[PDB]
Parts: structure tokens; C-alpha cells; sequence
């Protein structure tokens, strides 16, 4: 009868698909023809496999069913026999070390501690015959060159529940290097070599740097050209003096050309976006490093999940290669579907119309157009951003954008004010060197503030520009129009885009009023980010982001309020909410309008107030500092979709906000917003995840060192906004 | 999943193929050589039967069964 | 201006040096040439087998330079010609 | 199962099959088809069932496995006469692949994103037409082969304008060169040719650039 | 239910009640013993000391009659400030000539003298000694881990001869002991054969294989040897892991009777029949005549067993709950049963000097008498 199904059950701790790789590998596979007889043969195929994965004892129930005619089901049931457990690893041989210095480098494992789950002792037949050349690497790397395994066993217990693990070897010397010297072709390239080579005379010989040195003499001679050098590092050995000679050989082969440089699986993405950060031309000798160079630019254009290299040979020819570069898209929304799916969540600016559209890339003149929405509680914004980020194929990125925001405060828990604004701003980006760039650019702005319920602040800015308005009412309002100077150095080595893991961003965007404008003054930003592995997966990762801010008018002159640096959420200073951290309002007592007892006109003389009044929003200042420490680890037991590497944090958020204009003088019953001191400190977890539709962060953390009337909150986050 | 009787024909996307110049045959004068074309990209040249585009079937044909 | 801005270095065609340039002689064949330089980057497709090489290097937006090495082989593959022409005034 | 039917005979699943396409609900067809397959490696209907999935794949656009459904088949199956429409079916396959939501929509060109589907279409297009020249299919693939010429040759005319404003004038040079090396005859080439006479001034190749001067002369109308 | 049970190997606890109790004597905690680890780490008797050891490297000689400590010492290293101290000693224990001989698997081999437990010598060896050493002219015979097999000067250890056997890469975590007579020491190994060696040079005398290949990986075409040969008028009895259970001759191996079905443990000779005990933890008794069946028990099946002993008319094993139990020698039949232990045991039971010896798991030693 055919087999018409076969019924898997019982796999408690095997993996589903090898049960059925098994079968189809030893024939009688699905719709094949069973000899009934052979169901036994079958159930020995299976245990068979259960010896391979380390389940020596088990069993296996194969109940071949009836169907219709001529099919059967074929019912296998699974009797997990214990999987097998080292009981220790034990080494003959040894005078230098004992034995958990070298199991330590294993992977295998003797003991879990009575005190922690640490990694668990199953065993693998093909597990110990990688391990054991951590234990000769390092036996060659305390430079024992002498070392030998002698044997390799490996036993079972007489129930064949238990492992164990037999490892011979001959210890011989720790032998000292006595010197390098290499030999063959090294296309005159000799001098760089004997840098690399530098070594110590009279050290203990080391294996790993041997490779190192291999791998290293390859790569230099990369920079020149050579993709495919021979080198052999196999030395003389001196048993009487207790020496080892490094002789290398070195085959410096050609000045290999890049005949081709192909892009594979780019897709909904030009070719001149990604060609154009190469750095290995095509028609042009291999430089290695400058295609290493290529694959960061491309890591750090941020448009890819995993871009991948190949340096293929030239069929038929000798000395030509192809270069290719693999590239997965990231997902962002940008090829499929509808601009964006532009419907987002949060608390920040708020629940947002947060929308996108991209890569128009308009009448094929060589820009981008697109549009952005950002319509929440906390301002009524969109803009026209035009965007060539190599305008000049030379390097300069030109761009620009216009925008309306009809800016809202109490919706973003400040003092009530309500400002009309819209602006253009103009840009270029001059890169510098290899790594570092410097935007640049004009803009004007308009603003018409309204609502200005009265508090000390604006009332220095008003007055410094001459209005000197009553404290009466809050509807006040005033106008500028203001042309702005604007540029921003940037320097970049972060190895990739999303979720970094090394190298650093800084982002010292600063911009100025040029004379003729309404308000004279200037405003400077430092944003950096600090990006240093502790694990060479880099899944662990310090990161350090960190921010300052400062602001001067001319002369003295207070630079616009609305323009005040601010802190708290969770990009700036998580735990507290939106802006609320710096100085508050602190509002006059004033004849509040529209009054009803449902309404908390605070400070308002309507209620009986009298005086001068602290509240907890707030209205920011023009200094500021932050510094988020925080380590990058590894998600929790989440990792089957594991290239689109989610992320998650452990972190602590220092940082300040405060006025070097706040006159404490004047008001010493109020608190001294005029000192940088009494700095925020905050710490929790984070998580960030990458939806298609839309990228998602998460955040909750206790604010360990809160101040006065600070809207602390412990847990915040958004939906369908990257950014 | 429901399809009405020409989405049966359509590639995700209709034939903006059809409306196309045709092929270039470059020629050059003497002293030149137009440089040896490779195989792995001509194109033979047939006798046009049959019609193109959804107005030709992409139904899988039935064999005797 | 152009020189206002940065660029990476651009290198072009065959790398060269005196040396191996030297190691062209008259009546060589084109295995013991590719043997001397290498495979050229380009060759004439119009006609006569004459080979190109070409050194050039626009380093630093400063100094576009190169040696450009002309080779001609006779159809049976036998060198007729060299010229190792250096470049004219740059900008 | 996948709303699998206990069983039936392959008569009635397979023209079972047939309303599912004919109703075009390609997913209930797709599980349909599936059942069929598993259940008949070798039968009746097996190499028609593997047909009908090769379309089902094809027009719910799972076309990953499409394409390997489709090798499979052509592994299994060199004889049968009726694999020229299995080769006009994987051509159209990898012609598929070429197409993104939002770029279809928007009518910017295909040309210059990526070339391997477009290789993959064109090798198996060609070797429908010259090995069963006298297949129903034929004349659509040779339209759909000028098409793909040109795919390529703007892809490649792409590349060359990037190099061209980068200064990598042997790169374009070389390329320009690919681009009458490999189909020489498309609109987008013989638009190409000045890219040479450029290059070959930026690097004071005066004959060379004579040689090609000779073309583009010469074939801003037909001589 | 993520974890892991497989309780099949559960045969129940007899409903016999004993005929005859003998005498569970007296008892004593040498050291930490072996908790996990199987080995065949069982203690020894002379001249009515009992002689004992530990793997954590503890010893000590103890009147046999009630287990007082005569002496006693301790082997390993002896900081053990950050971690614990590895000592590993391995092997039964076997003595000769006022010198207790002991393995370990840091593969020094030791000679302890019984009078104050003074170390005469030790000695690296060619591997980790799981064996029970044996002595004859002038030499310790030991077998290694590492397929070697060596002869070793007993007055200090040097080696004498060396000599190699074919290996698998996966075997059983034993060691088949030699016995000696006639000239040759005699021993098997898990390349499924026995061998004889000359114990004048190590010269190859004969080798003999009794192989079941079966199936299809190494545990299955290859068959593990750690049994004792034994000797018995000058016809040496064999067994191996699912092997060839045989009769052989000394001179040149030859094969008298086959008798297959093998197991791992100890088998007990006795007149015209031999007793042992399945893999799956059947219990036998064989007829020299061609290894007939002279009677095979259900009654004690698959579920954790020692190695057997006869004693006293009493086929004795004991269990992983830390059971004995007496099994008859005419029929088959429990005499008793008893639990002598919590930890439970894994080593063979030795009878010497009229006394009945067992190591626990935990190092608690007992013994019984009639």
C-alpha cells in the first residue's frame, strides 16, 4: 500500500522537519510503496536518528493504519529516551593547567551551578570535534607548539544515559618565537610587512597571532591589490635550543581589476543610490579595504537589512574579478501598499498623523520630493521636503523644505501660548574626509504668537524687544519675521543604521539670525551617540547618546522662548513626560477670560489668586545637557526572525535643562532655574521592534532623582513611528 | 480571493512591453567593426503566429489524461 | 568651485610602474604581455588589436595624472607598436 | 488539512480545481492543488496537477515557490512536449518579479533597480524561442525579449551615466563597450555611444574617440 | 511537560519475603565515594583489612570486622580556595604483598603499603586506569582507556612492556581487566575481540574476535569488551556489550562454544555453570556445555542493577534505590531482599575473606556476612 500520511508524535526535544528528512533519505517516501515488513526497518532508521541527536536509549511505535484501498497511515510514536548528559570532561597529560582552564574554552560543559541556569551539558557527537580545537588553538596560543591530541574518546554510560569525555594529548614546551622571516613575492611591498611582522624576540610562540599574522599579510596586500595571495606560515622547529622559527612564504599574485561591480536583490531601490557610495571603482584595481569601505557606506546609508560581499573570479580570465554586493531592503514601508500607512500612536508630539511620502524622485531630474505629516496634540505640522543627498555626484547633498505648524503649548504640557509659524529652510551638506560631512544652509522663518497667558519668561522677551505688555490677559499676541543661518558638522562611524552597534554619531547642528531679522540670536545643538561593543557578536553594546544645548541673543537680547531647548520622553530623557523637564511656568496673576469653574485657569485671579504662581508646566530653557548611558543587549528568548534583529536596553538618563538669563536675583522666592545643578537621573528598559507597518519602540524606568513639580511618569512609548 | 475573467490574464500589471520601438540595427562605416555580438543576448526572428499579450492564453494546456 | 568640497580618491585603469613597463618589447606576444601587465582594462573594439593601459589617478580633487601606454599587436598576435604617451596639462 | 475534502477521486478534485480557477479563488485552488500533489507523486492527473499549480502559484503571486515549483517540474519532466508553455511560464515568472506596488502606480522607470530577474527572463525566454520556435508562445516572448533588451540595456545606460558624472572614465568606457559586446541594437545603446566619445576625450584618446565618431555620426538616422 | 521521564525501566520491588536474612554487619562514609560518576571504584579486602577509596581522593584501610579506620589519606591537591580540586581517582581497588594498587583519571597509578598507607610509588600510564589492577612476576598488568595495555615494575612503577589494541571512537565508559595464567596475560577490548599477551616481552600471542556487528553506527558494527575474561582449568570464558558469550581455548584462542546474547558486567563461574546478568538486567545461569540455559528469570528485569556476586549459595545484586537482593543458585528464586542504602550502587560486590563487600554511590561502605 502506498503511504498516504505518515503521523509524527512524541518528538518532545527533536527538532519537526528531520523526522521527515530521514524517511524521504531512506526511501519509502511519502506515496511509496510499503513492504509491511519494513515498518520495523523504518522504527530501526528512526532510532537510528535518535542516536543522532543524542537520545541513545530511545524507541520508536510505528502503527501502519489502513485507508481506503490501497493507502495507509503509518502512525509513529516517539519514546524520548533520555537525552544524553556529559557527566565531565577529563584531559590525560596535564602538568601546566587543570582542567576548567581549558574547558572553559569549550562550549561543552561539565556542571550547571547550583546557583545559576548557566548554559546546559547536552551532548553532540559532532559538538566535541569543533570544541576540541579550542583546546589545540590554545594550547598553541600559550605557544606550545609541541602539542599534540594524542586521541580523542568519547563513552558512554552501560544504561547509556550518560556521556563522558576522554581527551589525550602531549603537552611538549611552551616554546619561544625566535624571529619572522618571510620569503617568495612580496611585490615590493616588504617594508609594511616587516611592520606587520614586528614581534618581541625570546616570547612564547602564539598560534592565534600566527593566524592573525595571516590573515593580516592578506589583507595588507589587499590595499595593493592581491585577492587571492598564498601565504604559509609553517616554521622551523629548533627542539634543541626550545625555539620555533616563523618562515612565512608569501604569493603576491596581481593587481586584480574589478571588471564588474554588480548590486543583487536591490530592489525598489536606483542603482545609482547605492553605487555611488563606492569607493572601488569599476575599470580600477581591487583596493579590499576600499570594498569594505563600500560595504559600511552602504551599512550606513541605512536602506538595508544585511548587506553582503563576493569578490568572484573572472571566468576565463585571471587577474579580473566581479565585485558583488547582496542587499536586503529594509521594509520601510516605502515599496508596497499605500505612502506609509501613515497612522501612528504616542504621547510625545502625541497620537499622530504620522505620514510619509518618498522617492517621487521627480521628471527623472535627479531629486527626491516627498511629504511629511505630522498632525498631533502637540503640533499641527507638515512640510515639502526636497532632498538630493548627492545633488552633486562630487559629494554635496542639496535639500530643503517648507513647513506650517500653528504650534500648540498646553497640548504639549507647556505654558499656554499658541504661535502661527511657518518657515523655509535651504541646505547644502559638504562632506569633508572619508567619514565626516558639514551641512549648511539658509532659511527664513515666520511666527505670529498668540495666547500668551502671562509668566516671567516671555516677559523678559517681550520686554528685551521692547513690548512691555500688561500682565492682564492672555490674549496678547506678537509677530516676527526672521532670516536664519544654519549648518551642522557631522561626523560618522556608526557601522550600521538601524540599531547600531560601533563607531559614533555627532550632530552639531547650530543655527544664527542674520542681521535684518526681527530677533538677533543664535542656537547650538550637540547631539552625539556612542556606540562601543563589550561582545564580538556585538549583541552587547555600551551606547552612550548625549546631548548639549546653549543659546545667546546680541547684545544680550533673549533669544525667542518657543526656541528653548526641552527634555523629558523617550527620545530625550525617559520617565518623564514630552517637555515637563527645566524650568516651569511661572505665571503673573491676571484676569483669566472665559472663565468657568470647570476649567483650571491657574493662577488666575478669578479663583482668588494674588501672586506670582508655580505650576508644573513647562517652558524649557536655552542651556542644556543629557547623557543617556545605557547598555544594548540581546532580546529574551525571541530570536526565530532573528536577522531583522529586534532590540532592547538597559539604560540611565542623566541630563539638565536651565536658563543663564533667569534673573534669581529678582525673584528669590522662586526657585534658581539661573544653575545648571540639580541634574535629572532616571533609569529603566526599552524595547524597539521593527513592524512593516511601521517601526515601534517601548520604554519604562524610574526617575531616581526627581525635583520639584516634574510630571514624572514610568512608562511611555508610540506606534507606527520610527521616527 | 475572487478574480473576474481577464484579471485570469493580467501579470499583476498589464503589457507595457507591447508598445515598443523596434530593434536598432547599427552599422558602421569602413575602417570600423561593430565588435562581436554575444549569443548569450540575441534574439531569433520567427513568424509572427499567434497573437500576443491577455488576447494569447496563459491556461495551462491539458494532456491526455 | 570644486575644490571647495571633498571626493574619494578615484584610481582608473591599469596600475603601472617603470619597472614592468619596461619588460614591453618589440615583437612580444600577447600571453607573455598579459604575463608582464596583466589583462588591459580596455582593447580596441573597432577593428585593429591594439591595447590600452592606463594609470590614472584624480587624487584629493587635486592633479588628475596618468601614463597612458598604447600597444598594438599585428591580427597574429605579435607587438608592432608602443607608446607610452604621458598626460597633457590637467586643470 | 487546508479545508482538504476527506478525499475524492481525482476527477472531481481536479474539476473541482477548475471552478476554483475559473471562480479565480486562487488560494482555495492553491490547497487544493497541493492535496493533489502530495497525494499523487506519480498518477492520473499528477503532471496536470503540477501544471495547474504552476498557475495557481503564479496568479495568487507566491512567486518565490512558483519558480521553484516550476524547476522541480522541469527537473522531473524533459520529455513532455507541452514544456515550452513550463518555459513560458518561468520566463514570465522572473518577468514578474520586476514590479513594486507604489513604482507601477507612480510610472517612474523600472529600468535601473535591478537586472538579475531581468537576465533570468531573458535566458529562459531565448531558449523558448530558439529551441520550440514553433510554439503558440513564441511571438509573445519575442516581444517580451525586446522589451527585456531594452530593460537591460537602460539598466546598463544607468550605470554608465553614474560613472559618467563620477569621472570613471575607463569604468564607462568598458561598459559602453558591454553595450555592443551584448545587444547592440536597442535605442537606449545607440543613445549610449556619446558616453564613449566623452570618455575617451577625458583621457586624451583622440583616435579612439575618432573611431567612435564614425558611429554616432552616422546613425542619428539609418545608413 | 518540556522535561524528561522514561520510567519503562521499572520492574517492581519483589514480593518475597526473605527466607533468611544474613547479617547486614556494619557500615562506614568513606568520603564523597562517586555520587554520578560510574565506575567500578569498589573496595578490596586482605588479610581481613578492608581497603577502600574515594574519587575525590580519599583512602583509608579498615579492620574488617566492624570497619574501624586503621589509617587513612587523602590524594588529591590541596588548596582548592577559588574551585574545587579535581583528584579523580579511578579503578577497584586490589592488593598484594603489603601494597594497595590503585588507578586514577589524571592517569597516575599508585602503590599504596598497608601498613601506614605510605605511597611506595606512582606513576603515569599510558592513559586513565579504569582497571582492577592484577600482579604477577614482579609487574602490575594495567589496561588504559587509551587502548593501550601495559605491564608495570611493581617495586616502583617504571613500565615494562607496552602494547596497543584497534579503537573506536565511541565505547562504553569501562575497562575490561586482565587475568593472568599460564604465561599470558589475557584481557579484551572494544574493537570486539580478546587478546593474549606474553607477559615475558608483551608479545602477541593470539587474539580472538566476538563481534555481533549489527545496524548501522559504531555502537551497533562494533562491540564493547569490558567484561573480565576469566579462567577456569584452562578454558577462558568471554563476554561482550550485545557480543559473543563463548568458551575458548587458551592456546591460540580458538573458539569450544558460542553462545551470543552478550551483556556489559561481570559474569560468576561456579563448577559446571556460569551466572550473569543481561543489558536489559535479565539474570542467568549457563551450563559450560555449549552455555545452555540451566534456568533465566523475568522475575528480575530492565530496571537498574550491579554487577553479580555469588556468596554463600546467594546470586547477589543490588539496585539504584540501594536494594540488595539475594537471588538462588539451584532455582530460580529471591531469598531475600533489603534495602541497605538511600544513594544506591553501582560497582561490583565483592566477597572476600568469607565477608560480603559493597561501596554506595555516596562512599558509604557495607558489608554483610551469614
Amino acid at each position: 500500500p502506498t503511504i498516504a500520511s505518515i503521523t509524527f508524535s512524541g518528538n518532545k526535544s527533536v527538532k519537526d522537519d528531520m523526522l521527515k528528512q530521514n524517511l524521504e533519505a531512506s526511501g519509502v517516501r511519502v506515496g511509496e510503496s510499503l513492504d509491511r515488513t519494513t515498518i520495523a526497518d523504518i522504527e530501526k532508521g528512526l532510532e537510528d536518528f535518535y542516536y543522532s541527536v543524542g537520545k541513545y536509549s530511545a524507541s520508536v511505535k510505528a502503527v501502519v493504519t489502513p485507508l481506503p484501498r490501497n493507502r495507509v497511515d503509518l502512525k509513529l510514536v516517539f519514546q524520548e529516551g533520555v537525552s544524553a548528559e556529559i557527566q565531565q570532561i577529563n584531559i590525560v597529560g596535564n602538568h601546566a593547567f587543570t582542567t576548567d582552564e581549558l574547558i572553559s574554552h569549550f562550549q561543552l560543559r561539565d556542571e550547571v551551578p547550583w546557583w545559576n541556569v548557566v548554559g546546559d551539558r547536552k551532548y553532540q557527537k559532532q559538538k566535541l570535534a569543533g570544541d576540541l580545537e579550542t583546546l589545540r588553538s590554545y594550547y598553541l596560543d600559550r605557544g606550545y607548539a609541541r602539542f599534540n591530541i594524542d586521541s580523542t574518546q568519547v563513552s558512554l554510560t552501560p544504561d547509556k544515559k550518560g556521556i563522558y569525555v576522554t581527551v589525550n594529548i602531549t603537552e611538549g614546551d611552551q616554546y619561544k618565537l625566535s624571529g619572522v622571516e618571510v620569503s617568495g613575492n612580496l611585490a615590493g611591498h616588504s617594508a609594511e610587512i616587516e611592520q606587520l611582522t614586528k614581534i618581541e624576540p625570546g616570547e612564547l610562540y602564539n598560534g592565534t597571532k600566527v593566524t592573525k599574522m595571516e590573515d593580516d599579510i592578506k589583507k595588507l596586500l589587499g590595499r595593493y591589490g592581491y585577492a587571492y595571495p598564498r601565504v604559509q606560515s609553517m616554521p622551523e622547529i629548533n627542539d634543541a635550543d626550545k625555539t620555533v622559527k616563523l618562515r612565512v612564504n608569501v604569493d603576491a599574485g596581481n593587481r586584480f581589476y574589478v571588471r564588474k561591480i554588480r548590486f543583487e536583490g536591490n530592489d525598489t531601490s536606483k542603482d545609482a543610490v547605492l553605487r555611488r557610495e563606492m569607493r572601488q571603482m569599476e575599470g580600477a584595481w581591487l583596493g579590499s579595504d576600499l570594498v569594505d569601505q563600500g560595504k559600511e557606506r552602504l551599512n550606513r546609508l541605512g536602506f538595508f537589512e544585511t548587506v553582503d560581499t563576493d569578490t568572484q573570479r573572472v571566468p576565463g580570465s585571471p587577474d579580473q574579478v566581479d565585485v558583488v554586493y547582496k542587499v536586503k531592503e529594509r521594509n520601510t514601508g516605502s515599496g508596497s501598499g499605500s505612502f506609509n500607512f501613515g497612522i501612528g500612536y504616542g504621547t510625545e508630539s502625541g497620537v499622530s498623523f504620522q505620514a510619509g511620502v518618498q522617492q517621487d524622485n521627480w521628471l527623472g531630474t535627479g531629486y527626491a520630493v516627498g511629504i511629511n505629516g505630522t498632525k498631533n496634540d502637540y503640533q499641527t505640522y507638515a512640510e515639502l521636503s526636497v532632498t538630493n543627498p548627492y545633488f552633486t555626484v562630487d559629494g554635496v547633498s542639496l535639500g530643503g523644505r517648507l513647513f506650517y505648524n500653528d504650534f500648540q503649548a498646553d497640548d504639549a504640557d507647556l505654558s499656554d501660548y499658541t504661535n502661527k509659524s511657518y518657515g523655509t529652510d535651504v541646505t547644502l551638506g559638504f562632506p569633508i574626509n572619508e567619514y565626516n560631512s558639514l551641512r549648511a544652509g539658509l532659511g527664513y522663518v515666520h511666527n505670529s504668537l498668540s495666547n500668551m497667558q502671562p509668566q516671567v519668561a516671555m516677559w523678559r522677551y517681550l520686554y528685551s524687544m521692547g513690548e512691555h505688555p500688561s500682565t492682564s490677559d492672555q490674549d496678547n499676541s506678537f509677530k516676527t519675521d526672521d532670516f536664519t543661518f544654519n549648518y551642522g558638522w557631522t561626523y560618522n562611524k556608526l557601522d550600521r543604521g538601524y540599531f547600531p552597534t560601533d563607531g559614533s554619531r555627532v550632530n552639531l547642528t547650530g543655527k544664527v539670525t542674520i542681521p535684518g531679522s526681527d530677533n538677533e540670536y543664535y542656537k547650538v545643538t550637540l547631539d552625539t551617540a556612542t556606540y562601543v561593543p563589550i561582545d564580538d557578536d556585538h549583541k552587547w553594546v555600551v551606547l552612550g547618546r548625549t546631548r548639549w544645548g546653549y543659546g545667546d541673543g546680541l547684545g544680550g537680547k533673549e533669544m525667542p522662548f518657543y526656541e528653548n531647548f526641552y527634555a523629558g520622553g523617550s527620545s530625550t530623557v525617559r520617565g518623564f513626560q514630552s517637555n515637563t523637564i527645566g524650568p516651569k511656568a511661572v505665571y503673573f496673576p491676571h484676569q483669566a477670560s472665559n472663565y468657568d469653574p470647570d476649567y483650571d485657569y491657574e493662577c488666575a485671579t478669578q479663583d482668588g489668586a494674588k501672586d506670582l504662581c508655580k505650576s508644573d508646566d513647562a517652558v524649557g530653557g536655552n542651556a542644556m545637557a543629557v547623557a543617556s548611558l545605557e547598555f544594548i543587549t540581546p532580546t529574551p528568548f525571541i530570536s526565530d526572525k532573528y536577522a531583522n534583529s529586534v532590540r532592547t536596553s538597559f539604560f540611565w538618563d542623566m541630563g539638565t535643562v536651565w536658563d543663564t538669563n533667569w534673573d534669581s536675583s529678582q525673584y528669590s522666592g522662586y526657585p534658581d532655574y539661573s544653575d545648571p545643578s540639580n541634574i535629572r537621573m532616571s533609569a529603566g528598559i526599552a524595547l524597539q521592534w521593527m513592524s512593516p507597518l511601521g517601526p515601534l519602540v517601548f520604554s519604562y524606568a524610574q526617575p531616581f532623582k526627581k525635583y520639584d513639580g516634574d510630571k514624572a511618569e514610568q512608562f511611555q512609548f508610540n506606534i507606527g513611528k520610527t521616527w | 480571493c475572487s478574480s473576474d475573467s481577464r484579471y485570469k490574464r493580467q501579470v499583476s500589471g498589464d503589457e507595457a512591453y507591447l508598445e515598443a520601438a523596434p530593434l536598432a540595427e547599427l552599422h558602421a562605416p569602413a575602417g570600423m567593426i561593430l565588435p562581436v555580438t554575444s549569443g548569450d543576448y540575441a534574439i531569433p526572428v520567427t513568424n509572427g503566429s499567434g497573437a500576443v499579450g491577455k488576447a494569447l492564453d496563459i491556461r495551462p494546456p491539458a494532456q491526455p489524461l | 568651485l570644486e575644490r571647495v568640497v571633498y571626493r574619494p580618491d578615484i584610481n582608473q585603469g591599469n596600475y603601472l610602474t617603470a619597472n614592468d613597463v619596461s619588460k614591453i618589447r618589440v615583437g612580444m606576444t600577447q600571453q607573455q604581455v598579459a604575463y608582464a601587465l596583466g589583462t588591459p582594462l580596455m582593447s580596441d573594439p573597432f577593428g585593429t588589436n591594439t591595447w590600452f593601459y592606463v594609470f590614472r589617478q584624480q587624487p584629493g580633487h587635486e592633479g588628475v595624472t596618468q601614463q597612458t601606454l598604447t600597444l598594438t599587436f599585428n591580427s597574429s598576435g605579435v607587438l608592432t607598436n608602443i607608446d607610452n604617451k604621458p598626460a597633457l596639462s590637467g586643470n | 488539512s487546508k479545508e482538504e475534502v476527506p478525499d475524492n477521486p481525482p476527477n472531481e478534485i481536479y474539476a473541482t480545481a477548475q471552478q476554483k480557477l475559473q471562480d479565480g479563488n486562487w488560494r482555495q485552488a492553491i490547497t487544493q492543488l497541493e492535496a493533489l500533489d502530495n497525494r499523487y507523486p506519480f498518477g492520473p492527473y499528477s503532471q496536470q496537477v503540477q501544471l495547474d499549480l504552476i498557475y495557481a502559484y503564479y496568479k495568487n503571486a507566491d512567486l518565490p515557490l512558483a519558480q521553484a515549483a516550476i524547476d522541480r517540474f522541469i527537473r522531473l519532466n524533459p520529455t513532455h512536449p507541452n514544456i515550452d508553455y513550463v518555459m513560458y511560464m518561468r520566463g514570465l515568472t522572473n518577468m514578474a518579479l520586476d514590479d513594486s506596488a507604489l513604482q507601477g502606480f507612480f510610472g517612474v522607470d523600472r529600468s535601473d533597480r535591478d537586472p538579475q530577474h531581468a537576465r533570468a527572463a531573458f535566458s529562459d525566454f531565448s531558449k523558448l524561442v530558439r529551441g520550440y520556435p514553433n510554439s503558440q508562445y513564441t511571438t509573445d516572448a519575442t516581444k517580451r525579449l525586446v522589451f527585456l533588451k531594452d530593460r537591460l540595456a537602460k539598466y546598463e545606460y544607468s550605470v554608465a551615466e553614474y560613472y559618467t558624472e563620477r569621472g570613471a572614465w575607463v569604468a564607462v568606457v568598458n561598459r559602453v563597450e558591454g553595450m555592443l559586446r551584448d545587444y547592440p541594437d536597442t535605442q537606449a545603446t545607440r543613445d549610449a555611444l556619446p558616453l564613449m566619445e566623452n570618455a575617451y576625450r577625458q583621457m586624451q584618446m583622440n583616435a579612439q574617440a575618432e573611431k567612435v565618431a564614425k558611429i554616432i555620426a552616422a546613425n542619428s538616422s539609418n545608413t | 511537560f518540556n522535561s524528561e521521564e522514561d520510567v519503562v525501566k521499572m520492574s517492581p520491588l519483589p514480593t518475597v519475603e526473605n527466607q533468611f536474612t544474613p547479617t547486614t554487619a556494619w557500615s562506614t562514609s568513606v568520603g564523597s565515594g562517586i555520587g554520578n560518576f560510574y565506575s567500578n571504584l569498589h573496595p578490596a579486602l586482605a588479610d581481613n583489612v578492608v581497603y577502600a577509596a574515594d574519587r575525590a581522593g580519599l583512602v583509608k584501610a579498615l579492620n574488617a570486622d566492624d570497619g574501624k579506620e586503621i589509617w587513612s589519606v587523602s590524594l588529591a591537591e590541596k588548596d582548592g580556595w577559588f574551585s574545587k580540586e579535581p583528584a579523580l581517582l579511578s579503578g577497584g581497588v586490589t592488593v598484594s604483598g603489603g601494597h594497595v594498587y590503585i588507578g586514577s583519571e589524571k592517569a597516575q597509578v599508585y602503590a599504596l603499603n598497608t601498613s601506614d598507607g605510605t605511597v611506595a610509588w606512582q606513576t603515569k600510564v599510558a592513559g586513565e586506569a579504569l582497571s582492577r589492577p592484577v600482579v604477577s612476576d614482579g609487574l602490575v598488568l594495567i589496561h588504559t582507556s587509551n587502548g593501550q595495555l601495559q605491564a608495570l615494575n611493581e617495586a616502583d612503577g617504571a613500565v615494562k612492556w607496552t602494547v596497543n589494541l584497534d579503537m573506536p571512537s565511541l565505547s562504553l565508559r569501562g575497562e575490561s581487566a586482565p587475568t593472568t595464567a599460564f604465561g599470558a596475560a589475557v584481557v579484551g577490548g572494544d574493537n570486539g575481540r580478546v587478546s593474549a599477551v606474553l607477559m615475558e616481552q608483551g608479545q602477541m600471542i593470539w587474539q580472538q574476535r566476538i563481534s555481533q556487528a549489527t545496524g548501522s553506527t559504531e555502537i551497533d558494527r562494533l562491540s564493547d569488551v569490558d567484561t573480565t575474561p576469566v579462567v577456569v582449568n584452562g578454558v577462558v570464558f568471554a563476554l561482550a556489550y550485545n557480543g559473543n558469550l563463548t568458551a575458548l581455548d587458551l592456546r591460540s584462542g580458538q573458539i569450544m562454544w558460542k553462545r551470543e546474547l552478550g551483556s556489559v558486567n561481570d559474569f560468576i563461574v561456579d563448577g559446571n555453570r556460569i551466572y550473569l546478568v543481561d543489558q536489559n538486567d535479565r539474570v542467568m545461569a549457563l551450563t559450560i556445555d555449549g552455555g545452555v540455559t540451566l534456568w533465566t528469570q523475568s522475575d528480575l528485569l530492565h530496571r537498574l542493577l550491579t554487577s553479580p556476586v555469588l556468596y554463600n549459595g546467594n546470586l547477589v545484586v543490588g539496585d539504584s534505590e540501594g536494594y540488595l537482593h539475594w537471588i538462588n543458585v539451584e532455582d530460580g528464586r529471591f531469598v531475600a531482599q533489603q534495602k541497605v542504602d538511600s544513594s544506591g550502587f553501582q560497582t561490583e560486590p565483592v566477597a572476600a575473606d568469607g565477608k560480603l563487600l559493597i561501596q554506595a554511590k555516596d562512599g558509604t561502605v557495607y558489608s554483610i556476612t551469614r
